[PDB]
């Protein structure tokens, strides 16, 4: 991915136009690297979300909401 | 002679003799209601309390 980024970076120094074989090499290569390093945040709940009767927020739990923060 | 040892059971009764103990202070005295009901195994291993 790496060589293939340099190599399209610097072809205009020699006056050379790239070809499509090249081009579609470059791109699969970047999706692999691109595919290698996801996140998908996972974002949490609100904050004054409500915590249910259910879960015993004073016997086992001392948050009767949903902290949601750092 | 008479040999009626066969006449006879070995008897184990059924009783435990005492045995040795020890005594509970150190728990007794140190505090336990201000860390009940705050640290879950599933939540995390660890509670932060803030300093006057």
């Amino acid at each position: 991915a790496v060589g293939y980024q340099l190599l399209l970076r610097m072809l205009s120094d020699y006056s050379l136009e790239p070809t499509p074989q090249v081009l579609s090499n470059a791109q699969r290569s970047y999706d692999a690297l691109m595919t290698d390093t996801l996140v998908v945040p996972s974002m949490r709940r609100r904050g004054d979300f409500p915590v249910g009767q259910g879960n015993k927020y004073d016997v086992f739990t001392s948050d009767r909401y949903y902290p949601g923060d750092l | 002679p008479n040999n009626l040892d066969s006449n006879v059971s070995q008897i184990v009764l059924k009783k435990f003799l005492p045995g040795f103990m020890s005594d509970l202070v150190l728990a007794k005295t140190v505090d336990r209601q201000l860390l009940a009901g705050e640290i879950n195994s599933s939540t995390g291993d660890s509670v932060s309390f803030k300093r006057p």
